[PDB]
C-alpha cells in the first residue's frame, strides 16, 4: 500500500480544485492500479495533440475574427428532394393473415383478401427472402398457367 | 440569527435583496406564486412584534420574531432560502469514495457533479434541477475533459408547437448533451478551418477524419426511459410480454413514463393541425434515441457533409443500472443489422458506478421542476429554458415578458451552419429549407432509411416521424 | 336479478361501458364525480368483499356484496344506471346572449343547438354528438328557417369500400349538410313540378332560377379542416411561407388532421385494387371542398340539368379569430380565377360569432364516437350512420345485425333522380351508368375541368380524384 | 338598455325557447331593428308573395303519394355523352405486357401492391379447379420459404 494513497489523493483534490478535468497518472504500477481503466478503452497514442489546447468560449472567439485567415475545405452542397412516403400499407396481425390464407371460397371475393395477405407476407420478408419468394411465385404461376403466361 | 452566512454572501453577490432572490427561486421551482401570512403578538414589555409565515413546496415555513413586518418577511425568506439551497440541506460536496475497484465512471460522476455545483456559484438560481443530469467527456490518452452538461426530464407541450423551429422538441438531459456536442464539433470545424494542427480533425479522404486517440464518453445520472428503467414488481409474464421488452417505445406529452406501441391509435403519421387542437404528439424514448445515435452516429445529418460518423465509447448509469438490460436496450437488439459503409454498429461499453442508495436517492419521489438548464464548452455560459415552450424567457425594465429562441433550436443550428459555409467560402444552393438541407447527405439519408426499414421488418415497431411542417421553414 | 333488463338494453344501445356512462350522467346532473367505496365484510373464517355504493339523488345505490372488484363495480354501475333511467331527465342549459352588436350569427348558433335537442328528446340515442355540428339556414326577407343539420368528423375506411356506391365516403358534417340541402332541393324541384306558385324556383331562360330574396346560409361550430386550421400567425414573413400555407391538403381515413403534398407528388391516380391491397384512401379536406363548392356551386353536376348554380350567401364559424384566416382559404385562393358562363366566383360573406367559442366540448374526449347523424327538413326524420363503413346498422326481428344503405348514398340519389325522370315524363337514355349521368352536364364538366387545370397551373396542388370504379355501377 | 329594446329581446328569447329553427325579425321600428342588426350585404329588402309557412316538414314523403296526372313536364332532355375512355371497366384486364412487367419487376418499392394486383388478376382468370390447386401450392410455398413469419 505504497504510493497508492499518494496517487489517489491527487484525484481526490482534482475534483475540488479543478472540476471537470481528470489527469490520470501512469508510468508507475502502484499509481496505474488505483484507477484501472477498461482494457477496451486502454488505447495508447503518441499524437502531438494535447487536451490543454482547448479554451472555454472558443466559438465566440473564432466567430469574432477576420474572414481572411480562414481557408476553404473544397466541398459543395446541393439540394435534394425529401421522402414524403407515409406508412402506406395497413398492417394486420400474424393470426389475422392466417385465416385469410386458408379461406376456401376465395373465388367469390375475386381473391382480394388472398392477394392482400400475400402482399403483407411479402412485406414482412427481408431483401433475400422476398426475392426468392417472388421467384418461386413466378415459377409456380408460369408452370401451372401456360395459357396465360406463355404468350 | 440562525441564518447561515453563505445565504447572506450569495445574496450580496447576486446584487438583489433576499426577497427578490427567494421569489426568483420560487418562480423557477414551481409554476405559481408564494403565499404569505402574518401574525401580530403583544409582549410583556409593551412592545409589538410581527411574525411572517410562508409556504414553500407545500411545507409551512415560519420566520423569526421581528419588530417590523418587512424584517419578519426577510427572515422568513431567508429561512425559505436555506431550505431550498442544497448547499446546506444535504451537503456541499461529498468528495469521498472507495478506490482500488473498477469504478472509473465514479470519477466522471463526481467530476460532473462538481462542475454542476461550480456553475451554481456563478448563477445561484440554477440550483434545484439536479434530479437528472447528463454530460459528455472528451478523452485523449490519459486525460479527460467535460464538454457538455444539461438537465431536464420533460418534453414540449402539444399546444406550444410552432412551424419556425424556434421551440425545442425534447428537453430531456441526454438529447441536450448531443445538441451541445454538435456546437462543439462546429467550433472544432472552425478551428480546423484556420489552425489544422490545433484542431481535433485531420484532412483525410472523404471529408474530415477524427484524429486517432480521441473518443467521446457519455454519462447519465439515471437509467434512460424505454426498454431500461423497469421498477414494476409484477415481473415479466408470458412470451408476449418478453417480446415487449424489445419493442419500440414512445413518449407522451403532458404525461409521465413511456407507453407501449401497437394500440388502436398509433396508425397514420402525426399532423400539425391535429396536434394543434389536442392530438397527442409521439416522441421517441431516450433508449430508442440512444440506439439511433449508436447506429447512425451522433453528428446528425446536417454535419455529415463535413465530418465522418462519430460514435460513443462508453455509457454509464448511476441509479437503476442493469448491465444486462442496458446492453440489450442499445446494442443487442440491433447487433445483427448491417448498415451501409461507412456506418457500422458500435459495441459501446456498458459501465456502472459504485454508490447507490434508494432511501436517500433523488430519482423520482422528489419535487418536479418546469425549467431545464444546459451548459456548453463552446459557449462557456449556461442557458435556462422553459420546457412548456422550449424558449428562453427574460425580463426588462423590471417587467414585461420577453421570449427568446434557445441556442439549441433548429433555427440556431441552421444559422450556425449558414455562417459555417459562408466563412469557409463554400457555396450553397439558395433558397433552401431545413428539410432540403438535411436531405443533401445522400449517405446518411440512405443509412437512416435502411435502418428504419430493418426496424420495421424485424417487427420491433414503427418509428413515429415528426410532421413535415416542423422543418419547412426557409433558411436565409 | 336485481338489475332490470331495460337498463342492460340501454347500456348495450349506448355503446359505452356502464361505469363511464354512469359517471358522465352523474357529472351531467350533479356537480361532483362518483367515488367508489370498498368497505370489507368479515366472515368468521375471514373474507374480503367489495360493494361500491355512490350517492345519486339521495338513493342508496349500494351494490351486492361480492368477492372481487369487477363484479361489484359493474353491479354498482348498473344500479346507478337504473337510478338515472328513473326520474327521466337530461342535460339542459338556458341560453343567454349580448345584443345591440353584430349578433346575427349568434342567433343561428343558438337555434342550431336548440333544434338539436328537440330531435334528441324524440330519439335519445343521438346524445353526445355535439362535437361537430353544421347546419344550413334559408333566409326569405328577414325570415330564416333551418333546412339541414348533421354531425360527424370521420371517413370511410379503405377496406370497406365498394363499387356499388351504397357506402358513404365522407361523413363530415359540412358535407352531410350539403347532401341534405341537395335532398331539399330535389323536394323543391318536385314541388315546382307540381305547384310552381308554392315553390322557391321559377322558370328562367334556360333552367330553373331561384326567386328574388332567396338566400342560403351555412353555419359550422368549428373551423373546417385544412388551410383554415394550419396556423394562427399574423404574418407569414416570407413569400414562400404564404404560398405553402395556401396549398391544398388531403385527409386520410379516420385521421383528424391533414397531409400536405408538394408539386408533382401523388401524381399517379388511385387504383381500386391498390386500395384493397392496403393503400390508404386520400380525400380532400373541408376547406378545399368549400372552395370547390363556392367556385362551381353547391347544386352539383346532376342537379345542374334542371336548376341554375346556387352558392352560399354567408358562412359563420364560432371562433374568435376568424375573419382573414377563413377568407384566405375560402375566397382569396380562387379570387383571380375567371370561370366561363355560367358559374362564377362568389364573394361569400364571412361572419364571426359573438361569444361562446366551442373548442372545449369539440376537442376533448369526444372523438371516441364513431357514429354520425344527419337530418333534413325534406325527410323530417333523423338517421344515424356508422362512419366505419358508411352504412346504418339495425336489429331485425330475431336480434341479428341487418344493414341497409343510407338515404344520402349515391344509389339512393340516383334512384330519386330517376324517379324525378319518371314523374315529370322526362325520358332518359338506357342503360346509363352513374359516371355517364354526371358527364352529361357539358357546362359543369367543362367548368370543373377548367378549374382543375387552373389549380394545376397555379401550382396550388394536385386533385386526388377517386377511382372510376366508385361510380361504375349501372342505374336501374 | 331600454323598454322597447327589452321587449324585443324578451320576444327573441321566447322564440328561441319555444320554436327552435324559426327566426322572426322586426323592421317597422328603427329601435327594433337596432337590437339585432343585419349586415348591409345580406339585408336585401324586397317585395314578394312567398313566405316561410309554405315549407312543411316531411314534404318529400308526402309528394310521392300523389299520382302521375298532377305532374307536368319541364321540357328538359337528357342525353348521355362524354364517356371518359374505352378502358375496359373493372380493372379486369391488365395488358399482357404490363402484367408481365409487373410480375417480373425487381424494384419492389411499391410495397408489393402491384405484385399482389398482378397475382390477383392472374388468379381471377384461372378456372375453379386450377386456381384452387394453385392456392394449395402457393400456401405451401409461403409456409416453407419463411416459417418464422407464420410459425408465431
Ligand atoms: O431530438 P433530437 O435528439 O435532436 O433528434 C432530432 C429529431 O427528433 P425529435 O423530433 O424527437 O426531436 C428529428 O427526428 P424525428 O423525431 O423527426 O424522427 C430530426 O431527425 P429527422 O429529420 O431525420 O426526422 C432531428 O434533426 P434536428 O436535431 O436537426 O432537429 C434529429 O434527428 P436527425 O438529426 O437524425 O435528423
Ligand atoms: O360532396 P362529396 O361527398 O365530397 O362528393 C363529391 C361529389 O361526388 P358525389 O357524386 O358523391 O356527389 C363530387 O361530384 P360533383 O358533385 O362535383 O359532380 C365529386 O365527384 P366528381 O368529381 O367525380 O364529380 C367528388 O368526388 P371525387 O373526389 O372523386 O371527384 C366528391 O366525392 P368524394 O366524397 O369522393 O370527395
Ligand atoms: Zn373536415
Amino acid at each position: 500500500d505504497e504510493t497508492a494513497r499518494k496517487a489517489a489523493t491527487q484525484l481526490l483534490d482534482q475534483i475540488q480544485d479543478t472540476p471537470g478535468r481528470i489527469s490520470l497518472n501512469f508510468e508507475t504500477p502502484e499509481a496505474a492500479s488505483v484507477c484501472p481503466i477498461p482494457t477496451s478503452l486502454n488505447q495508447i497514442v503518441n499524437t502531438k495533440w494535447t487536451v490543454n489546447q482547448l479554451q472555454e468560449g472558443q466559438l465566440t472567439m473564432l466567430l469574432a475574427q477576420d474572414a481572411n485567415k480562414f481557408k476553404s475545405l473544397g466541398v459543395k452542397n446541393i439540394k435534394k428532394g425529401s421522402v414524403e412516403t407515409q406508412i402506406l400499407p395497413r398492417q394486420m396481425d400474424v393470426k389475422e393473415i392466417v385465416e385469410k390464407l386458408k379461406k376456401q371460397d376465395n373465388d367469390s371475393d375475386q381473391f382480394v383478401g388472398y392477394a392482400a395477405a400475400v402482399a403483407n407476407v411479402l412485406r414482412r420478408c427481408d431483401a433475400e427472402t422476398a426475392q426468392k419468394i417472388t421467384q418461386a411465385i413466378t415459377a409456380t404461376i408460369e408452370k401451372e398457367a401456360p395459357s396465360i403466361v406463355n404468350c | 440569527d440562525n441564518i447561515p452566512d453563505f445565504v447572506k454572501e450569495t445574496v450580496e453577490r447576486s446584487g438583489k435583496n433576499p426577497m427578490s432572490l427567494f421569489s426568483e427561486l420560487y418562480v423557477h421551482m414551481t409554476g405559481n406564486t408564494p403565499v404569505f401570512d402574518f401574525y401580530n403578538r403583544n409582549q410583556p414589555n409593551g412592545s409589538m412584534k410581527f411574525i411572517c409565515v410562508v409556504i414553500l413546496n407545500g411545507e409551512r415555513i415560519e420566520g423569526n420574531v421581528k419588530s417590523k413586518k418587512k424584517e419578519a418577511k426577510v427572515s422568513c425568506s431567508l429561512k425559505g432560502l436555506e431550505v431550498v439551497l442544497k448547499h446546506v440541506s444535504e451537503y456541499v460536496v461529498p468528495a469521498v469514495k472507495f478506490e482500488e475497484k473498477t469504478t472509473f465512471f465514479e470519477m466522471l460522476r463526481e467530476h460532473t457533479y462538481a462542475k454542476f455545483y461550480e456553475l451554481c456559484k456563478n448563477n445561484a438560481l440554477i440550483y434545484g434541477f439536479e434530479k437528472v443530469i447528463a454530460s459528455v467527456f472528451l478523452k485523449i490518452n490519459g486525460n479527460l475533459q467535460i464538454i457538455a452538461l444539461s438537465t431536464g426530464n420533460k418534453g414540449l407541450r402539444g399546444d406550444k408547437i410552432v412551424n419556425d423551429g424556434t421551440a425545442l422538441i425534447d428537453c430531456h438531459a441526454e438529447i441536450l448533451a448531443r445538441r451541445g456536442l454538435l456546437r462543439f464539433l462546429y467550433s472544432e470545424v472552425l478551428k480546423f478551418s484556420t489552425e489544422p494542427p490545433n484542431s481535433i480533425f485531420t484532412k483525410g479522404k472523404n471529408a474530415l477524419v477524427l484524429k486517432p486517440g480521441i473518443s467521446f464518453h457519455l454519462f447519465i445520472n439515471t437509467a434512460p426511459c424505454g426498454v431500461a428503467r423497469i421498477d414494476k414488481k409484477l415481473k415479466p409474464g408470458t412470451s408476449d410480454d418478453l417480446q415487449n421488452s424489445s419493442r419500440l417505445r414512445f413518449k407522451i406529452d403532458k404525461g409521465m413514463g413511456t407507453v407501449l406501441g401497437g394500440a388502436s391509435e398509433f396508425e397514420a403519421p402525426q399532423t400539425f393541425d391535429g396536434i394543434m387542437m389536442g392530438e397527442r404528439m409521439r416522441t421517441m424514448s431516450c433508449s430508442d434515441k440512444l440506439l439511433r445515435a449508436n447506429v447512425l452516429g451522433v453528428q446528425g445529418a446536417i454535419l455529415s457533409h463535413f465530418i465522418d460518423p462519430i460514435y460513443y465509447s462508453s455509457i454509464a448509469v448511476a441509479e437503476l443500472n442493469n448491465a444486462d438490460r442496458l446492453r440489450k436496450a442499445v446494442y443487442s437488439r440491433a447487433a445483427t443489422f448491417k448498415p451501409p459503409a461507412p456506418f457500422h454498429v458500435q459495441d459501446v461499453e456498458i459501465g456502472e458506478c459504485q454508490v447507490e442508495d434508494t432511501e436517500q436517492s433523488t430519482s423520482a419521489a422528489a419535487r418536479s421542476t418546469i425549467s431545464s438548464m444546459n451548459w456548453n464548452l463552446a459557449d462557456g455560459n449556461t442557458e435556462v429554458v422553459r420546457t412548456s415552450d422550449g424558449m428562453v424567457h427574460d425580463k426588462d425594465m423590471s417587467g414585461a415578458d420577453i421570449t427568446t429562441p434557445s441556442r439549441l433550436c433548429k433555427k440556431n443550428m441552421a444559422e450556425l451552419m449558414i455562417t459555417i459555409c459562408t466563412l469557409t467560402k463554400t457555396s450553397v444552393d439558395y433558397p433552401i429549407s431545413y428539410e432540403e438541407l438535411k436531405a443533401g447527405s445522400q449517405e446518411y439519408a440512405a443509412a437512416k432509411k435502411s435502418f428504419i426499414t430493418w426496424l420495421r421488418q424485424k417487427d420491433l415497431g414503427i418509428w413515429q416521424r415528426k410532421p413535415r411542417e416542423f422543418q419547412m421553414f426557409t433558411i436565409n
